[PDB]
């Protein structure tokens, strides 16, 4: 039975018009009864306004609240704000799939507000490590360079580093859009036996940026699968701390309450840190390196680790979380605490967006620490290891004979290598360089892959072990 | 009892809290959620709660507990799955179905549900009894025959009760000892504060190989049991090859996994892997898991969780040396517990001193790794155990400059070193023979003499073998082949025998998964008697090539000695070995003429 009929009963509010100081967007009460923690409230401005702050210290009777929308109008006299009694939770419900949502949780879209399911926590807890599995199957995304050669398995959370100027922004779109299993490119089988669903978190997102987003999920198909959780850089950056937990907690309630898969997407984790910083310069804490908190490692991974497959639910949370390189230095805070939780990298590299090509995937830092999980004969061909590894190699191999055609001319190079050079661009141009729209299922990008390896003689191409290159080299 | 006063973020300052010593555990809040008095100033003490206190509020009750942070010692520790405060990561999952660990579940580190068997020992009533002493042992499991029970060290006086053989729950109160006529019970666990080391009648010098069945490991660069160890945790490195054979040859009688904040995934794949790891001596059918405990930390666990991961395994490692188990941790990425160290010093506000970790940091490692040793345990009877820490370390961009792994590599004795290029060109265990120093070569001369006499010599003439081919290879790159003499050109082909024969080990055949000491150090004698033979052959003889083509087939000899059997018997293999040399010695003296 549904243990939620507890819900009935009514809670009255507080409403203290004791707002004694003000400082930042900080507002400190006093004369209060039992002032909870974390707790949102429903600051009312003396004009009228209502300004929802979460309370952010307690001491004794005095609560400093913290005010989301700035603070100014906020007096000392007529301002009255009111304790709701919880802390900020979701309504969640298996009906927000296509609802764009604000920072805040509020529907931002025309549509009304969520026929809540429950009122799930936003902090979540954590999973617990023995209930988890490991990620076994590919979550396609479409992309070439992502798909077969830093392939994402279900459960991993790969993040797309990024410099500050980069498509990553448009290549997060093109993955929502086009992820998905390749159960429905295997065709052996019903293939939406078990749905896809994708919760997209946009964090720090410009205006001319986040109504892309909303138009090019609207316009095309991929709405009725996403809750875009959308918030605006000039949106409080207390929701900007939110979203990234509102998002989480969709994901954690579609992908194991229900029974979907979900390919989270946190666009520009950068962004993230930064209002994170502003929280921390909130609570008068010291900055730790680089300006960042020294916490900074404790808030990312809460974050990042609320996504892998679970024993028992079948559902699964695979993070793809975006962000911005700040000055294209993996030491960075942020790059290097982001790679030191998640389970690798996919660049995108200014050198190669600076060709002209889409999208700029710098593979050969890139890499999928679990990718081997999702490769096989069981998800994906049998050949996908091999031609990612052979693709890998002669794409180093190229690189660095383009580094010596202008060192010993291009006639003294190997013929290896001259083939390399011919394979490098045929490679940059048709098999990374992909149409922004242009939705490449992981079979036919091994296709392409194939068309593009068969340059080489058999014989060069020893990193594919023998027993597949005599089946699929030839076709 | 004392209530919140205030909260802003994790720190919670109670009041009217006076009795609460420094460190002390507190259950905060309604839901008890763990923390510990960080700093105490009057009657109110800044408690720094564990998980998150996103629901305090003013006047909730914090009780105390009395007791600094402690593990739960005991029988039923043996298999069970931990966390880093030991909160047993089964029982929570099972009583509280969700896949979450909920807010404040306090489920008992231990099973009080199972009835152990209890057998008494020689301390009858009104025996004088001290801390440490055996009393009793308990049937844990089949691989941990005896979980010889023992009272507290911190516990003495004259046995009033002891309860007779029969099957107890660990709240049966088995002894009661008094003491200055104050009677105190004991059940078959006891709680011990994880901060301080479990105390030893006698710290030994430790002096008996570890032998991890790895060839390359336990013959050139050997561990120490109740020795320390240090192990490059980056990806791909086949870190993999060592803790598995560390929990699954290792003559270690237990095994203390502790993973501190590793990322969930890994968490996953270990503890999916482990209870499918079995042993093939002690029985045939037992799986490693019935005598190895795993301390797992995601990333996410509370972060006073993973400062406390290692703290909590080598407490329960000394537990299980004070019963003459000689256990072995295997602190997967310290580096992840440093990072926690560096983040409760920055919310503590104490101020950095390196790189941005505590100043504290270094005398933490030393401190915890001093804990390591061969140790005679406390009380009687006197059995000898030790306690091993094979703690590898991941820092934070592969730098391998920080000042936790310099620590770390100025501790441990042994740096087994993985590498990432040797594991590209699939060369496991992919040890880095270059830098992979281990400095108990010298102390492990006591054990080599007794009944392995050649070893040391044999791996130093190895060691200056395959470092002159090293050195050789930038003079073959420099100059061609030919300009090489025939000793480098026999130094070169005998290494290139050795990288790929003897320190490259499959691992997963059946003939390689353990390499003992008998069978590497035969293997030994005969490569290095192999390069001997041709060394003189040659420089009293003719051309390298004509004898390399000539003897091909006793270099195909020692090269196939990989595959004999460890399980055709320890005599068996060695007169096989004897014939392999003595067919050399003859074919060499053919080929001579």
């Amino acid at each position: 039975k549904k243990a939620v009929e507890q819900g009935f009963n009514v809670k009255p509010r507080l409403n203290y018009n004791t707002v004694s100081g003000v400082n930042g967007p900080l507002v400190i009460l006093e004369k209060v009864k039992f002032p909870r923690y974390n707790e949102i409230v429903n600051l009312t401005l003396p004009d009228g306004t209502v300004r929802q702050g979460q309370v952010l210290e307690i001491r004794g009777d005095r609560a400093i609240v913290q005010v989301f929308e700035g603070t100014s109008g906020i007096d000392v006299k007529k301002t009255t704000v009111e304790f709701t009694g919880e802390s900020l939770r979701i309504p969640v419900s298996e009906d927000m799939l296509g609802r764009i949502f604000d920072g805040s949780g509020r529907p931002i879209d025309n549509g009304p507000k969520v026929f809540a399911e429950d009122y799930l926590d936003i902090n979540g807890s954590p999973i617990n490590p023995y209930a988890r599995i490991y990620p076994e199957e590919m979550i396609s995304t479409g992309v070439s360079a992502i798909d077969t050669m830093n392939s994402i398995a279900r459960g991993q959370k790969i993040p797309i580093f990024s410099a500050s100027g980069l498509p990553h922004n448009e290549i997060a779109a093109q993955i929502c859009r086009q992820a998905g299993l390749v159960r429905p490119t295997k065709d052996v089988h019903d293939g939406h036996e078990e749905n896809f669903s994708i919760v997209f978190a946009a964090m720090g997102v410009n205006l001319e940026t986040a109504r892309f987003f909303k138009q090019d999920f609207e316009e095309n198909g991929s709405l009725e699968r996403t809750s875009l959780f959308l918030n605006l850089a000039n949106d409080p950056t207390i929701e900007r701390i939110i979203t990234p937990r509102l998002a989480l907690t969709t994901a954690e309630y579609l992908a194991y309450q229900t029974e979907r898969h979900v390919l989270t997407i946190l666009t520009d984790m950068s962004s993230y840190a930064d209002a994170l910083r502003e929280v921390s310069a909130a609570r008068e804490e010291v900055p730790g390196r680089r300006g960042y908190p020294g916490y900074m490692y404790t808030d990312l991974s809460t974050i990042y680790e609320r996504a892998g497959r679970v024993e028992g639910r079948n559902g699964s949370i695979t993070q793809i979380p975006i962000l911005t390189m700040p000055n294209d230095d993996i030491t960075h805070p942020i790059p290097d605490l982001t790679g030191y939780i998640t389970e690798g990298q996919i660049f995108v590299d200014r050198q190669l967006h600076n060709k002209g090509i889409y999208p700029p995937i710098n593979v050969l830092p890139s890499l999928s620490r679990l990718m081997k999980s999702a490769i096989g004969e069981g998800m994906t061909r049998k050949d996908h290891g091999d031609v990612s590894n052979q693709l890998y190699a002669k794409y180093a191999i190229g690189k660095d004979a383009a580094a010596m055609k202008a060192v010993v001319g291009e006639e003294a190079l190997s013929i290896e290598d001259k083939l390399s050079l011919e394979f490098l661009e045929k490679f940059e141009k048709t098999f990374i360089t992909q149409g922004a729209y242009e939705d490449r299922t992981v079979f036919e990008s091994l296709d392409q892959a194939w068309s593009l390896l068969r340059i080489y003689p058999k014989e060069m191409l020893n990193r594919i072990s023998p027993k597949i290159l005599d089946e699929f080299y030839d076709r | 009892y004392g209530a919140i006063y205030s909260v802003s973020g994790p720190v919670v300052i109670a009041e009217n809290m006076i009795g609460c010593a420094m460190y002390e555990l507190v259950k905060v809040g309604h839901d008890n959620l763990v923390g510990e008095v960080i700093r105490i100033d009057g009657d109110k003490a800044t408690i720094q709660v564990y998980e998150e206190t996103a629901g305090l509020t003013v006047g909730d009750p914090v009780l105390r507990t009395g007791k600094p942070l402690s593990v739960e010692l005991g029988p039923g520790l043996m298999e069970t799955i931990y966390d880093g405060i030991q909160r047993p990561l089964k029982a929570i999952k099972e009583e509280s179905q969700s896949i979450y660990i909920p807010r404040g579940i306090d489920t008992p580190a231990l099973d009080r549900t199972i009835k152990w068997q209890f057998t008494p020992g020689k301390f009858q009533v009104g025996d004088h009894i001290s801390g440490g002493d055996i009393y009793g042992s308990v049937f844990e499991n089949s691989l941990i025959s005896s979980h010889k029970i023992l009272l507290p060290p911190r516990s003495r006086g004259t046995i009033t009760w002891i309860a007779p053989a029969g099957e107890y729950t660990l709240d049966e109160k088995i002894l009661e000892v008094e003491f200055d006529g104050k009677k105190s019970d004991f059940t078959l666990y006891h709680t011990w504060p994880v901060r301080v080391p479990r105390p030893v009648t006698e710290k030994l010098s430790a002096d008996y190989p570890l032998l991890t069945g790895q060839r390359v490991l336990d013959a050139l660069f050997p561990c120490v049991q109740g020795g320390t160890t240090c192990i490059p945790g980056a990806f791909g490195c086949g870190k993999t090859v060592i803790s598995q054979s560390l929990s699954k040859y290792s003559n270690s009688d237990a095994i203390i996994y502790v993973g501190c904040g590793e990322r969930g995934n890994e968490m996953a794949e270990v503890l999916m892997e482990f209870p499918e790891l079995y042993t093939e001596m002690s029985g045939t059918k037992e799986p490693i898991m019935k005598r190895t405990t795993l301390v797992a930390n995601t990333s996410n666990m509370p972060v006073a969780a993973r400062e406390a991961s290692i703290y909590t395994g080598i407490t329960l490692a000394e537990y299980f040396r004070d019963q003459g188990k000689n256990v072995s941790m295997i602190a997967d990425s310290s580096s992840r517990w440093a990072e926690a160290l560096r983040e409760i010093s920055g919310r503590l506000g104490e101020m950095p001193a390196d790189q941005g970790f505590p100043a504290y940091l270094g005398a933490k490692l030393a401190s915890f790794y001093e804990r390591a040793g061969k140790a005679v345990a406390l009380g009687s009877p006197d059995r000898t155990g030790s306690v091993s820490i094979v703690a590898a370390v991941s820092p934070a961009g592969g730098d391998f400059s920080d000042p936790v792994t310099t620590a770390t590599l100025g501790i441990t004795q042994v740096f087994w070193g993985l590498d990432k290029k040797l594991a590209q060109r699939k060369h496991f265990p992919s040890i880095n023979t270059s830098v992979s120093y281990s400095k108990y070569t010298n102390v492990l001369n006591k054990f080599y003499d007794s009944n392995y006499p050649e070893f040391p010599v044999l791996r130093d003439r190895m060691k200056e073998i395959l470092s002159n081919a090293e050195e050789l290879e930038q003079v073959v790159q420099l100059v061609g082949k030919s300009a090489l003499s025939d000793s480098d050109k026999i130094t070169l082909d005998v290494a290139t025998l050795i990288k790929e024969d003897f320190l490259q080990q499959n691992g997963y055949s059946t003939y390689d998964a353990f390499c003992p000491i008998w069978k590497t150090f035969d293997m030994m004698r005969a490569f290095i008697s192999y390069h001997d033979e041709a060394q003189k052959a040659v420089a009293n003889g003719a051309n390298w090539s004509k004898l390399a083509d000539s003897t091909g087939d006793v270099k195909h000899a020692v090269s196939s000695s990989k595959f004999f059997e460890p399980s055709r018997g320890e005599k068996e293999v060695h007169g096989e070995f004897e014939k392999l040399l003595s067919t050399m010695q003859e074919r060499f003296a053919e080929s001579t003429d």
